[PDB]
Order: C-alpha cells, then structure tokens, then sequence
C-alpha cells in the first residue's frame, strides 16, 4: 500500500517481525554520543540488540551516523550481517549555498550505506555519493535522500527507524516515539499487527 | 541539486567557495628546511626514521588510484608506524572511498590512535559533466584523523584531477599545520612534487635525498623541542 504508514512506538519494544521484508532500511539512531543528552539516546548494547536483521533478506541499509557511532555504527552494521559499500555525507548549507569533533568545525553529517544478501533490479549508480542541501531543523534529515533511495530502488517496500513526523514518505513505513499513533494500511501487515498486538498496546 | 545531476553535474559543483595570516606567517618562520629520503618503504626499516613524530600524514598508493608498484590494506596494516609515532602524536591518513574507509580504521586502532576527524575531499566535476560493491557514484576521499594519548572545516572542495592524477589537494598540509600539532612531521609516500618545509618526506619514487637522522634531530634539540610549529622561534 504505497500511501504512508506508520507506528507510534519504543523501537526497542516492538516485534518487528509483524512487518515483512524490505528493500530497504533506514535507521537515525540517538546514540549515545560523547554525553549532552537533548533527547533520550539508546545505550551501545541496545544498539546492537536491535532486531534489524529480521527486515532484509537481500537490500540496503542507510545508517546515519555521527562522532563516535561512525565505529560503532560500523560495528552494528557488520553485527546486522551488512557489509558497508558505501557512505553517503551530506554538505549542510545555507540559502546562498555556502558552508554552514573538537578539532575541525563539522560541514557534513555522514551515512553508511550497507548491503545484505543478495540484491537485484536496483539501480546502482545513478546518484553520487554526496548530498549538498540546506539545513532544516535541527536533528532534521534532508529530503533528497528519499529520492535518491527511491531512484535505486523504486516501488520497493521501505521502513524508517526512529523517524520523526515530518519524515513520513509514501512507500516508507515511518518507526518512532514521536509520531500520532498507529496508521497502518497495508493488508498483510495490520493482519499480523492485529495477531500479535489484539489489544493495541505495545 | 541530486535530482539535477541524475544534468552530470555533481552536486557539489554548485558549492559557493581577518588574522590567520600571521598564524602562517609564524608556521613559515618556523618550518625546518625541508628534508626527503627516497625509500622502498615495503622493504625499508622504519625504526631508521627518527625522532619520534608528533604528525604522520600517510598517503599509500591504492589500487584504485589507478583507475585507467600498488600497496594493498594488507600490506598498509603491517607497517609498523606505532615504532615511530611520538607517544603524543596525530596520524593523517588517506583512505580513498572503499574498503580504505574501514581498514585504515582498523590501521589507526592497531597503530594506537583513535579517530577524532573525518575529512572529506570533495571533487567537483565543473570541467566534465564504479566499483563492483559501490551503489552509488564515487565522488570523494576520507582522510581519516587520529590522535594518540593526551579556523578549519572538515571539507576540502576542488576539481577532480585529470585521469591517473594521483596528487591529494596541498589543502591537506594547510589544515594539518594549521592544528599547531608539533614540528616533527613526516610524509611517507610523498613524492618529489610534495616535498615541502617543515616536513620529512620519505616514498619511493623521490629522485634525490638529503635525509640525516643526525641534521634532522638537531632542528628538533632544546630549546625548540616542544615548539608548536606556530609560536615565535626562541632566540
Ligand atoms: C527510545 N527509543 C525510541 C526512540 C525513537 N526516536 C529517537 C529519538 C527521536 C524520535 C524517535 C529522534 N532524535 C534524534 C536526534 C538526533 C539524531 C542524530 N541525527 C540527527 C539528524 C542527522 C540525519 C543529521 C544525523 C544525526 C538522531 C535522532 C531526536 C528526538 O527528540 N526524538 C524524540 N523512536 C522510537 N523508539
């Protein structure tokens, strides 16, 4: 059902199982990183308990990471059973397009692009691996990458981890705490939803 | 800008380009005279390189340099740089876009360091609108940073090099001085063309050497031995 769907929910807690295979996962974790804590982070070992290998078979998976989760995120990658091909960074910018980790000032966020099993009929190649796009909210995404994930792998059932609203796309099935409850419209899955959630509650 | 180079321009292409001049005014008043030393570095006994380094900037030839002798990670990762690198000290090393972005991890946590920098070369295409295992186009390198114990952006913007250009952008150097990291700065893999003051630079296709442990040292003996590189040199 290509319209949006989503769920409300601890990522930690759900059984992602109800949700069937993707083409591809997309995941902006709350690592724990350095310490400051604006949000609530996921401690390393959640990280890793994460059931993402229950949503692929054969396909992608993009990864943001950041300060010390570019090795641990790596790590969980390589736990999920990916290998890392890839790494995509976005160039944050301004309006007139110029520029906007204690050493150096950060102009880029990056994103592992990992590959599992044994993908076919996508098209590889067609973007470059840098993103250059302005800056919305803070701790926001930009919205090219959902083209550029569309135009390697279009039509395919995809599903965000930890999105938050705004990141609702067609195709995708947004997973957050944030999000306005359950809306779920694809057959297959609000059958095994309603299986394994009778009541509802997560 | 992606949708637009699903146009052949890269993304990047569209990229818009006070003090700090007296900073590379008192780097330049402080650099030792350059000095190089041509060697097989796969058959070359590191331990002859001394001091003991506070900067390793580390530009091995990978094979996909070479698009149209090659190091591997296999032969990076047994060089022994923990024997040279001073127990403070920064690591700089160019990882290409591959496999490098996690060996050369595995190489700065085997050699001591962690990571505290990832700096991405970006390459435009404005003059000319894959890897098996790549999804998408490769368009950049990883210089990858790292520290051992105790005014820049992590981008460097230029134009991809013509085709068998091997050359990393000289910004490399600016950055890496700018830090104020110490004088004793090594590049192994360098070339005649990047031979540069304040620097040792040791490879195996530089033509002529000047290279003596003992000239060397003395640049680095009291009362300079822990000069920034960006202070007023003592009278
Ligand atoms: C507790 N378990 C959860 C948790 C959860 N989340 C996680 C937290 C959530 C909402 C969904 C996301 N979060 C956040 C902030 C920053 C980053 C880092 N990122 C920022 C953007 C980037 C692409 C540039 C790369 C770097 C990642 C996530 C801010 C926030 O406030 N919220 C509520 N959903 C379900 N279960």
């Amino acid at each position: 059902l290509f319209p949006p769907q989503w769920i409300c929910c601890d990522i930690r807690y759900l059984d992602v199982s109800i949700l069937g295979k993707f083409a591809v996962v997309m995941a902006d974790p709350p690592w724990d990183i350095h310490m400051e804590l604006p949000y609530g982070t996921l401690t390393d070992d959640e990280m890793r308990r994460l059931n993402i290998p229950v949503l692929q078979d054969d396909g992608f998976l993009f990864l943001w990471v950041t300060g010390r989760a570019m090795e641990l995120g790596r790590e969980c990658l390589n736990l999920w059973g990916y290998e890392r091909v890839d790494e995509i960074i976005w160039v944050k910018t301004n309006q007139l397009q110029r520029i906007i980790g204690h050493w150096l000032n950060h102009g880029k966020e990056h994103c592992l692009v990992g590959v599992k099993g044994n993908p076919q009929g996508f098209n590889q190649g067609l973007d470059c691996d840098v993103i250059v796009a302005e800056v919305r909210s803070t701790s926001h995404k930009p919205d090219e990458i959902y083209g550029m994930i569309e135009r390697l792998s279009p039509g395919t059932r995809k599903i965000e981890l930890f999105g938050r609203p705004h990141n609702v796309q067609p195709n995708w099935i947004t997973l957050g705490n944030q999000l306005d409850g359950i809306h779920l419209l694809d057959p297959d899955v609000v059958a095994r939803f309603k299986q394994r959630y009778p009541d509802g509650i997560i | 800008y992606c949708q637009h180079f699903v146009t052949g321009h890269r993304p990047q292409n569209f990229i818009r380009d006070e003090l700090i001049r007296l900073k590379d005014e008192l780097i330049a008043k402080s650099n030792t005279p350059p000095m190089y030393l041509q060697a097989d570095i796969e058959a070359f006994d590191i331990r002859e390189l001394t001091p003991k380094f506070d900067v390793i900037l580390l530009e091995p030839p990978l094979e996909e340099y070479y698009r149209e002798k090659c190091w591997t990670w296999d032969d990076i990762m047994k060089l022994e740089i923990d024997e040279i690198a001073a127990p403070r000290s920064f690591i700089f090393l160019w990882c290409g876009s591959g496999e490098g972005l996690d060996l050369g991890r595995v190489c700065l946590r085997k050699w001591g360091y962690r990571r505290c920098e990832d700096i991405c070369w970006i390459k435009t295409n404005k003059n000319n609108p894959l890897d098996p295992k790549a999804v998408f186009q490769r368009t950049k390198e990883h210089c990858l940073m790292g520290i051992k114990g105790t005014v820049d952006i992590d981008l460097i913007i230029t134009e991809e090099p013509e085709i068998g250009n091997i050359e990393k952008p000289v910004e490399i150097f600016h950055i890496i001085e700018h830090f104020c990291l110490g004088r004793r700065r090594l590049h192994l893999f360098g070339r005649d063309s990047t031979i540069r003051p304040g620097w040792l630079t040791v490879g195996p296709t530089l033509t002529n050497s000047n290279y003596n442990a003992e000239t060397y040292a003395s640049y680095f003996s009291a009362p300079n031995s822990y000069l920034t590189g960006c202070t007023e040199e003592i009278e």
